[PDB]
RNA sequence: GUCUCCGUAGUGUAGCGGUUAUCACGUUCGCCUAACACGCGAAAGGUCCUCGGUUCGAAACCGGGCGGAAACACCA
RNA sequence: CCACUUUAAAUCCUUUAACGAGGAUCCAUUGGAGGGCAAGUCUGGUGCCAGCAGCCGCGGUAAUUCCAGCUCCAAUAGCGU
RNA sequence: GGAAGGGCACCACCAGGAGUGGAGCCUGCGGCUUAAUUUGACUCAACACGGGAAACCUCACCCGGCCCGGACACGGACAGGAUUGACAGAUUGAUAGCUCUUUCUCGAUUCCGUGGGUGGUGGUGCAUGGCCGUUCUUAGUUGGUGGAGCGAUUUGUCUGGUU
RNA sequence: UCAAAGUUUGAG
C-alpha cells in the first residue's frame, strides 16, 4: 500500500532526526549497513577482529563504550540468519542525552528500499549520510541493453541495480548462399530481426508500465550493432514508453555486464533530467507571472492563505527553508497563536509580549516550515514539488521570489 | 553581462492617491528586502534597482504606469555621464566637440540628447552617475573632451543655443527684427548675415 | 571529502567584549625613557631567583 | 528536564491574615461578649465541627 | 523445432532399488591464543527440481511438467 | 595665517607679526609573547573543529601555541608579508 | 631473538595424586530481557572479587510522593501583623496539613534577589593523595671518590669455584 | 648430528 509506505518513510525520516542529534561524550557508535547480497557469517568476522582490535584502545571510555556497541551488534546479527532484502541498516552505541544519562542504544531494520550501500564506522557520532541519500533519490530509471546476441530490462535507483527480466536469441545468419534466395533469405532475416524488436518493444511495456503510465521517469535504452536504434525509433515502442527514451548508450559488452557498462556511460544524463524538470515546473509557474493571469503566488503569507482557502494546484517550496513555524502562547490568559519567522526574526525578537494584556508572550518550540508542508500537503491542495538554486530559474525563484509560492488552481486577488 | 534600470516619471507617480501598491506586489519586498521604498508620505517611489528581480510585477499593477523597468548592457555602468537622481534617465558618454568642424548629433528623442547639449553648453556639470570638475576632467583624458573642458574653465567659452521650440521665441522677444539685431550684434555683420 | 561548512566557526561564537578605555600610552623618546627606568633605577632589589616581567602567579 | 504539560508543578499554600482579627464585642462599654467557644484543656468554628487551633481537640453537637 | 543429457544440506559433488543419503568446503559451539588465524574436539543442516506411475518398497526405473546445457540446421 | 624673502611668475623652506596644548586631548603604529627568539604556565570561549605554525609543533573539554580580554616584548613614522 | 653459554620455579615439566572441563544444582560474569533489571573490575594481574550471602534498610536503578537539613551577608522584606507551623472532609498509597475548603499560629521566624554556600554511592582513577595489586618472589638496586670514553655511558656490580 | 609456528587500534 501508498500510505504504509509513507508511515515507514516518515518512521524511518524521525529515525534520522534522532540519530544526527543523538550524540555521546567519550564513546563511539557502530555505524553499519550490511548490503542485500552479503553474507552475515563475514559481517560476523569483521566485527570480531573489530572487537580484538578496539581491545587494545588506549582510551577507556571509548575502549569500553566501543567494545559494548560491537558485542552488542553481534548479538543483533545472531537473530537474523540470512542477510534482509533490502540491507540491513545497525546503529550500536552509547548515545549521552538531557538530564546527564548515558544510554546505550541498538537500532536495526530492514530499510524498506533495497539499497546498494555498505558502511562500518566507529565514531563520536552515527552517520546517516546514506540513509537520506537514498529517501532522496526516488527518482527510479528503467534501463532496456538491446544485443543480437539478446536483451536485458532493469531498474535502477541512485545506487541500487536490479535486473527486471531477460533472454537471448538465435537470430539467423548475415549470409545466404544461392543468388536467387540471397535476396527471399534477406527478406527473410529482416523479418525474424524485426521481430525480436517487436518482442522487445512489448516486453518493455508489459515492464516497464503500469496502469497505463510508465513507473520509470527515463528510459536508457543500451547496446551496440545498431539495434537500440532499431527499437528506439520504431512504430512498435510505445509512445508513452518511447517519449522517456532518455539515452541511446554504445555499449561494449553485453548482457549483465552490459547493464553497469551502460549506467555509467548514462550517469550524466540522470542528473541533469531532475535539473530539466525543475526548470520546466518553475517555468511554468514563472509564465503565470509573466502573463497577468493570476493563477500565482509568493511568500507565505500570500502563499498559506491560498493554501487554505480553494487551494493550490502545485505548491512550489525551496528544499530547505530556514523559515519555521512556531507555536506563541500566553501565560495568564491561555490565548495562542502561530508564527512563520525568518532566521533573524526567530533567534531575538521583543514583538512577543501580549500588549492588550500585558504579559510576556512565550513562544514555545517550533516545527520547521519545509517539513510542516511536508506533513499536511496533502490535507490541502497536493504536489508539493521541491526545488533548487542550481538552474537560473531555480535560482531566480530562490533568490527574488524566496523559495517558496504555488501555482494556483483559479485566479485570485490578494489585498494588503 | 546584463543589468536593470528603474525609472521613476515624476509627473505619473503620486504616491499619496495609488497607496503604495509597489510595496504589496513585489517578491523581493514580500521577501524581506529593501526592493522599494515608498510611503504614503514622500514624493516619487524610490527603487533599488540593485536589489530588484526585474519580475515586471510592479510595472503592471502601479496605476499610472509610472515604473518603466529596463535592461542595459553591463558595459555601460562604466561609462555614465550624467544621471539626475536616483531612477533617472542615464546618459553614457558624451559627444566629442572638436573645433574647426560642425559636429552631427543624430537619433531619437527622449535619449539624452539635451543632457549632452547642456553638459557641453557648460551650464550641466556631468555628475558622472554620482549625485567635482577635477575628478571629472581626469576621467576625460586621452580625449579630445577633457582639452574642451579645460577650455572652458580658464577662459570661459560663451554657449549660445539655437532652440527646439522656435514659437516660444515669439512670447518672450519684443519690436522689430532689424532692432532686435542691432541690440544683439558683436562681429558687425548684420548686412551678409542678412 | 569534508565541507567547507564550519568555517568562522569559532571565531563567531566568541564572547566579543570592548577593548577598554585606559590612556593615551608616551611615544617616541619618552616612552624609552620610562622603559629604562624600570629595568634599572626604580627597583634593583634583592635577588630572589630570578625575574619575570608578565609573570603573574 | 522536559516537564510534562498535565503533570506540570503543584503550587503551595497563600495565607491571608485579615487584618486585626476580631473575636469580641463591647457591651455596655465597660462589660465584653466573646463571639467563639474557648478551650476546655479559642476552639474556632468550623461549618459543623468545632476545631482548636493548637491542643487539637474536637466537637460537634449533632 | 530435433536428438541428447543434467536438476541432491549454504556451495561444489558421490550414491549398485531396502542407506542415519557420502566426501570436501562453508556454518554454529567449545577449547588452544593476549587476540586473531592456523590447529584440535564437538554439533547443526538436505522439499533428493516438480507432478503421476510401476514396485511389498523409488532419491534413482518408467511417463509427463518447469528449469539448464551441447550438437545439427546441408545441395542449389 | 598678515608681511617680507624666495622666484621667470610662483610654490617650498627660511625669517616673521597675530591666534595656536591639560592630555576626554594635537590619541603611533606594525608584528609577536612554548622553543629557535625579547615577552603571561593570567583570565574568558572552542574541543584534532575552527584555526594557528617559515621549522619543531599546538588544537581530541583545565590549550603558556587557536578565537577574544588583560598585561608584556621588539622595532617605531614606521613595521609586516 | 624459532641466537649461543650458564642457573633456577610443581602459579614450569617429568613421576604420580586429587581433580576441573561432562551431569544436577549454588553462586559470579557477558549476553538477552526489562520501567529498572544500578555500578566497578576482562590474560596472567576481572568473572564465591568489591569483604557484594540486596525481602525492607542497604541502593546507587526505576515509578511514585513528602521534606529542607537554602548558612551567612548586603539589601528589599519592618505591624492596615512579614507570612514558620494546621483536626475536617474531598483527593491520596498514606492516619504525606501534599493539595482545595476552612482553622487558627512561633511571633520576628520569613519570602525575593544577588553574592554566595552546602550536599551528592553525580562525572572524571587518563587531574591527584592514601591504600592496595602487578611487574617480581626472583637477586636484584644505588650513588661518593678515583680510572675509561668528545659523549650517551662505563668500571666498581667480575674469568672461575661457591651458595 | 635442524618437522609446523602467519598477523597484530584509524581510534592519540
Ligand atoms: N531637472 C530634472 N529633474 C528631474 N528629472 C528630469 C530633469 N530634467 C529631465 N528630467 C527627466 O529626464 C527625462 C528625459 O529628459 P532629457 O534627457 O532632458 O531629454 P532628452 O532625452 O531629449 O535629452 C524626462 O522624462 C524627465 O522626467
Ligand atoms: S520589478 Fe518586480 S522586482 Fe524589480 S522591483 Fe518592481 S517588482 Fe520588485
Ligand atoms: S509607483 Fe505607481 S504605485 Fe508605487 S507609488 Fe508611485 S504611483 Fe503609487
Ligand atoms: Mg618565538
Amino acid at each position: 500500500s501508498a500510505a504504509d509506505r509513507n508511515v515507514e518513510i516518515w518512521k524511518i525520516k524521525k529515525l534520522i532526526k534522532s540519530l544526527e542529534a543523538a550524540r555521546g561524550n567519550g564513546t563511539s557508535m557502530i555505524s553499519l549497513i550490511i548490503p542485500p547480497k552479503d553474507q552475515i557469517s563475514r559481517v560476523a568476522k569483521m566485527l570480531a577482529d573489530e572487537f580484538g582490535t578496539a581491545s587494545n584502545i588506549k582510551s577507556r571510555v571509548n575502549r569500553l563504550s566501543v567494545l559494548g556497541a560491537i558485542t552488542s551488534v553481534q548479538q543483533r546479527l545472531k537473530l537474523y540468519n540470512k542477510v534482509p532484502p533490502n540491507g540491513l541498516v545497525v546503529y550500536c552505541g552509547t548515545i549521552v542525552t538531557e538530564e546527564g544519562k548515558e544510554k546505550k542504544v541498538n537500532i536495526d531494520f530492514e530499510p524498506f528500499k533495497p539499497i546498494n550501500t555498505s558502511l562500518y564506522l566507529c565514531d563520536n557520532k552515527f552517520h546517516t549520510e546514506a540513509l537520506t541519500a537514498l529517501l532522496s533519490d526516488d527518482s527510479k530509471f528503467g534501463f532496456i541493453v538491446i544485443d543480437g546476441s539478446g536483451a536485458l530490462f532493469g531498474t535502477l535507483q541512485g545506487n541500487t541495480r536490479e535486473v527486471l527480466h531477460k533472454f537471448t536469441v538465435d537470430l539467423p545468419k548475415k549470409h545466404g548462399r544461392a543468388a536467387q534466395s540471397a535476396l527471399r533469405f534477406a527478406r527473410l532475416r529482416m523479418e525474424k530481426r524485426h521481430n525480436y524488436v517487436r518482442k522487445v518493444a512489448e516486453t518493455a511495456v508489459q515492464l516497464f508500465i503500469s496502469g497505463d503510465k510508465v513507473n520509470v521517469a527515463g528510459l536508457v535504452l543500451a547496446g551496440s550493432a545498431d539495434f537500440k536504434t532499431e527499437l528506439s525509433q520504431s512504430d512498435m515502442f510505445d509512445q508513452r514508453l518511447q517519449s522517456k527514451v532518455l539515452k541511446l548508450v554504445d555499449i561494449s559488452y553485453g548482457g549483465e555486464n552490459g547493464f553497469n557498462q551502460a549506467i555509467e556511460l548514462s550517469t550524466e544524463v540522470l542528473s541533469n533530467v531532475k535539473f530539466i524538470q525543475e526548470k520546466k515546473l518553475i517555468g511554468r509557474y514563472f509564465d503565470e507571472i509573466s502573463q497577468d493571469t493570476g493563477k500565482y503566488c509568493f511568500g507565505v503569507e500570500d502563499t498559506l492563505k491560498a493554501l487554505e482557502m480553494g487551494a493550490v494546484e502545485i505548491l512550489i517550496v525551496y528544499e530547505n527553508l530556514d523559515i519555521m513555524r512556531y507555536v506563541l502562547h500566553c501565560q495568564g490568559t491561555e490565548e495562542e497563536k502561530i508564527l512563520y519567522l525568518t532566521p533573524e526574526q526567530e533567534k531575538d525578537k521583543s514583538h512577543f509580549t501580549d500588549k492588550e494584556t500585558g504579559q510576556e508572550h512565550e513562544l514555545i518550540e517550533s516545527m520547521p516550515l519545509l517539513e510542516w508542508f511536508a506533513n499536511n500537503y496533502k490535507k490541502f491542495g497536493a504536489t508539493l514539488e521541491i526545488v533548487t538554486d542550481k538552474s537560473q530559474e531555480g535560482s531566480q525563484f530562490v533568490k527574488g521570489f524566496g523559495g517558496i509560492g504555488g501555482i494556483l488552481r483559479y485566479r485570485v486577488d490578494f489585498q494588503g | 553581462k546584463l543589468t536593470r534600470i528603474a525609472i521613476v516619471n515624476h509627473d505619473k507617480c503620486k504616491p499619496k492617491k495609488c497607496r503604495q501598491e509597489c510595496k504589496k506586489s513585489c517578491p523581493v519586498v514580500r521577501m524581506g528586502k529593501l526592493c522599494i521604498e515608498v510611503t504614503p508620505q514622500s514624493k516619487i517611489a524610490w527603487i533599488s534597482e540593485t536589489l530588484c528581480i526585474g519580475c515586471g510585477i510592479c510595472i503592471k499593477k502601479c496605476p499610472f504606469g509610472a515604473l518603466s523597468i529596463v535592461n542595459l548592457p553591463s558595459n555601460l555602468e562604466k561609462e555614465t555621464t550624467h544621471r539626475y537622481c536616483a531612477n533617472a534617465f542615464k546618459l553614457h558618454r558624451l559627444p566629442i566637440p572638436r573645433p574647426g568642424e560642425v559636429l552631427g548629433l543624430v537619433g531619437t528623442n527622449g535619449i539624452g540628447k539635451s543632457t549632452a547639449l547642456k553638459i557641453l553648453a557648460g551650464k550641466q556639470k556631468p555628475n558622472l552617475g554620482k549625485y567635482d570638475w577635477q575628478e571629472i576632467l581626469t576621467y576625460f583624458r586621452g580625449s579630445e573632451l577633457q582639452n574642451y573642458f579645460t577650455k572652458i574653465l580658464e577662459d570661459d567659452l560663451k554657449a549660445i543655443i539655437k532652440p527646439q521650440y522656435v514659437d516660444q521665441i515669439p512670447k518672450a522677444a519684443k519690436g522689430t527684427v532689424g532692432s532686435i539685431l542691432d541690440r544683439k550684434d558683436e562681429t558687425k555683420t548684420q548686412a551678409i548675415v542678412c | 571529502h569534508g565541507s567547507l561548512a564550519r568555517v568562522g566557526k569559532v571565531r563567531g561564537q566568541t564572547l566579543k567584549v570592548a577593548k577598554q578605555e585606559k590612556k593615551k600610552k608616551r611615544t617616541g623618546r619618552a616612552k624609552r625613557r620610562m622603559q629604562y627606568n624600570r629595568r634599572f633605577v626604580n627597583v634593583v632589589p634583592t635577588f630572589g631567583k630570578k625575574k619575570g616581567p608578565n609573570a603573574n602567579s | 528536564k522536559s516537564y510534562t504539560t498535565p503533570k506540570k508543578n503543584k503550587h503551595k499554600r497563600k495565607k491571608v491574615k485579615l487584618a486585626v482579627l476580631k473575636y469580641y464585642k463591647v457591651d455596655e462599654n465597660g462589660k465584653i461578649s466573646r463571639l467563639r467557644r474557648e478551650c476546655p484543656s479559642f476552639m474556632a468554628s468550623h461549618f459543623d465541627r468545632h476545631y482548636c487551633g493548637k491542643c487539637c481537640l474536637t466537637y460537634c453537637f449533632n
